[PDB]
RNA sequence: UAAGGUGAUAUGAACCGUUAUAACCGGCGAUUUCCGAAUGGGGAAACCCAGUGUGUUUCGACACACUAUCAUUAACUGAAUCCAUAGGUUAAUGAGGCGAACCGGGGGAACUGAAACAUCUAAGUACCCCGAGGAAAAGAAAUCAACCGAGAUUCCCCCAGUAGCGGCGAGCGAACGGGGAGCAGCCCAGAGCCUGAAUCAGUGUGUGUGUUAGUGGAAGCGUCUGGAAAGGCGCGCGAUACAGGGUGACAGCCCCGUACACAAAAAUGCACAUGCUGUGAGCUCGAUGAGUAGGGCGGGACACGUGGUAUCCUGUCUGAAUAUGGGGGGACCAUCCUCCAAGGCUAAAUACUCCUGACUGACCGAUAGUGAACCAGUACCGUGAGGGAAAGGCGAAAAGAAC
């Protein structure tokens, strides 16, 4: 069974968009921003204790970061950086009946 | 008309990869040497 | 071991405002103190809606090296320097010319 | 802060980590939502579990 | 390797002199032989590479004697 | 001899160098406007240039 | 150690702190994902898949530990095959990989020079490979000398571009002896008598001295020019401190320092002094390193190219004497001189600098100095090995231009 800490790791944002919001109001389902090494069942189980709503699945995917660029000055001199943004797992939780935030 | 170089990632990696630099002696001097320089990119791997 | 900390009465030694007497507000990690209005400086402050205001023309300190301006005796009514001594297993500053702990 | 915690036992010790890691959840969701005008909680938080663990692992020999 | 087992000898390398002096490496290689040799303390025979000398060795100090040798050297018979 | 009073009391002097009249040289003899010589120094200074 | 802080970007936000448990600095700990020798198996580095135990469970499952190979040792069991070996399993200990030069060893060029070129040179150099240490190697005369004597190795200066070697060409190039740096010699091949008999390594305490944070440090004002004074002028003061750096122009006395004098909970280096642990002392009798020295054949090393060729090493074939014996003294013999091979160990003087601190420079100053003063082994180029840049300066202060 899964121990009570990785459960309250594993959950790291609720995801603001028109695509979760319509998800939320069509199909009962709620998006969040998961720890990128978290399982289906890590996120059911997480779900079902933080939240107090019982879960019908999990659908995941990986979102890959995109490059960002941005200038720093380092000494009196502007010097363009560029980087990549770090990839993160999104959830589309689909829950049974209850109401969630 | 066809150019040199004709990618493929499989055969990429199983030339000049990591894996395939430390197999034998010499390709692990090929890494030392480029430790030695401060190469940011030991290989092409990634 | 600083010689100059917040509210230190302290005169300046040199730049335009010789002479002038004010408390020190800050004490900048560069060697620089803000002295209450005396390197009074003019800012063109650009307007921002989001927090400030049209922005007008402001006064403000600038920043003055601490190697030019003194601690200020008020006693002797002169500029002074300062040593440090240990009294009860404590370290204090005392006017040099004085020998008086400040 | 080490001081009482360390006066505390192993098994208060660890209730008193997990009540950290679920006030540490509840402050990611708040900072998340756009709430938690006080956002220096967040390092107190991850600070104080550390320490917690850290006096975790001193009495574990 | 092309090495004796009781003295050692390993090739070496040396030059192949013509009769206008002109020289090209060359090696030289121990006379070399596999020999079964009787034990008669452990009732068995080993086989070792040795050389001739080496054979000359074996039958001057006895085969006991070499055998110990080469297990004080950790040299595997 | 040499006067450790003598010499730390010169040291912060910068026109003022004091030598043990077996460390003088040339250059040290022509650059300075004086040279202060004890008696004894004097005779050391013979010896040794004879 | 502290009145200031939450590294730069950085403004801001939300906060922490003000004798003391804010921050910062040092010692000792804790945590330390994944890859990488990478070691549970695999793999296209940073990923895929397990097995066995222990524990937990809300029966969905979860957590932790271990599991590479080789070497050595031990236990168990165990083929042909009777005993037995080989083999197998399991433990314990060690190794493995990386790193700048210096060091020892195994292999080892060519261009070039010879005004061509093959002997010769370049050169045992470049390079490849193995191994180690803070140094390594060498080292205690089967050495020289010369009828007198020295007394182990190593390194420096001479001897000396000498004697010699040499298609006697190009070129290579010593020793003897002298002056210095440094300087201890020991052990086994063996028994008795005495017997831990100091010795040398390891460990534990004590002292001393360093290292890793720190503390105190001593003295200047007026006036002129000026945006600003540290400059000019005038009058003072410190100095075991006039090294250096900063501050609105050039400061001994404004600041940081400097001379000088102090400092350590803790961890450590080096010296000593002790406690214990193995160690062995001293004496008398002995013994004195054999497929070895030497030889034939082929090579190599010696300054020495086979030459009249001494000496050393050995791939191959042989092969002594063994202390009334043996080696050497530049073919060889005789005298007489000197030494004792075929087993080992051993500090210092010597070589170097990836790295740390301090200091110095008739060294550079942005096309220079490192390729790189700058977010450079980067951008970019190449399949790859690899190649490889250009780019410093507002102002004293952003006061960096409201309207």
């Amino acid at each position: 069974m899964i121990r009570e800490e990785r459960l309250l790791k594993v959950l790291r944002a609720p995801h603001v968009s028109e695509k979760a919001s319509t998800a939320m109001e069509k199909s009962n389902t709620i998006v969040l921003k998961v720890a990128k090494d978290a399982t289906k069942a890590e996120i059911k189980a997480a779900v079902q204790k933080l939240f107090e709503v019982e879960v019908e699945v999990v659908n995941t995917l990986v979102v890959k970061g995109k490059v960002r660029q941005m200038t720093v000055r380092s000494g009196g001199r502007v010097i363009r950086t560029s980087g990549r943004r770090s990839d993160w797992k999104k959830a589309y939780v689909t829950l049974k009946e209850g109401q969630n935030l | 008309m066809k150019r040199t170089f004709q990618p493929s990632v499989l055969k990429r990696n199983r030339s000049h990869g990591f894996r395939a630099r430390m197999a034998t002696k010499n390709g692990r001097q090929v890494l030392a040497r480029r430790r030695a320089k401060g190469r940011a990119r030991l290989t092409v791997s990634k | 071991a600083a010689k100059i900390r917040r509210d230190d009465e302290v005169i300046v030694l040199t730049g335009k405002d010789k002479g002038k007497r004010g408390k020190v507000k800050n004490v900048l990690s560069s060697g620089k103190v803000i002295v209450e209005g005396i390197n009074l400086v003019k800012k063109h402050q650009k307007p921002v809606p989001a927090l400030n205001q049209p922005g007008g023309i402001v006064e403000k300190e600038a920043a003055i090296q601490v190697s030019n301006v003194a601690i200020f005796n008020a006693a002797t009514g002169k500029a002074d320097r300062v040593g440090f001594r240990f009294e009860d297993g404590k370290k204090v500053r005392f006017f040099k010319s004085n020998s008086e702990t400040i | 802060k080490a001081k009482e915690l360390r006066e505390k036992s192993v098994e208060e010790l660890n209730t008193e980590l997990l009540n950290l890691l679920r006030e540490q959840f509840n402050l990611r969701m708040q900072a998340a939502s756009g709430q938690l005008q006080q956002s220096h909680l967040l390092k107190q938080v991850r600070r104080d579990v550390a320490r917690v663990k850290t006096l975790l692992n001193e009495k574990a020999g | 390797s092309r090495v004796c087992q009781v003295t050692g000898k390993r090739p070496v390398t040396g030059n192949n002199r013509s009769h206008a002096l002109n020289a090209t490496k060359r090696r030289f290689l121990p006379n070399l032989h596999s020999h079964r040799f009787w034990v008669e303390s452990e009732k068995r025979f080993v086989t070792l590479r040795v050389s001739a000398k080496g054979m000359r060795v074996i039958d001057k100090k006895g085969i006991d004697t070499v055998l110990a040798e080469l297990r004080a050297r950790g040299e595997k018979y | 001899e040499l006067d450790e009073n003598l010499f730390l009391a010169a040291r912060n002097l910068h026109k003022v160098d004091v030598r043990d009249a077996t460390g003088i040289d040339p250059v040290s003899l022509i650059a300075f406007d004086k040279v202060v010589m004890t008696a004894d120094a004097v005779k050391q200074v013979e010896e040794m240039l004879a």
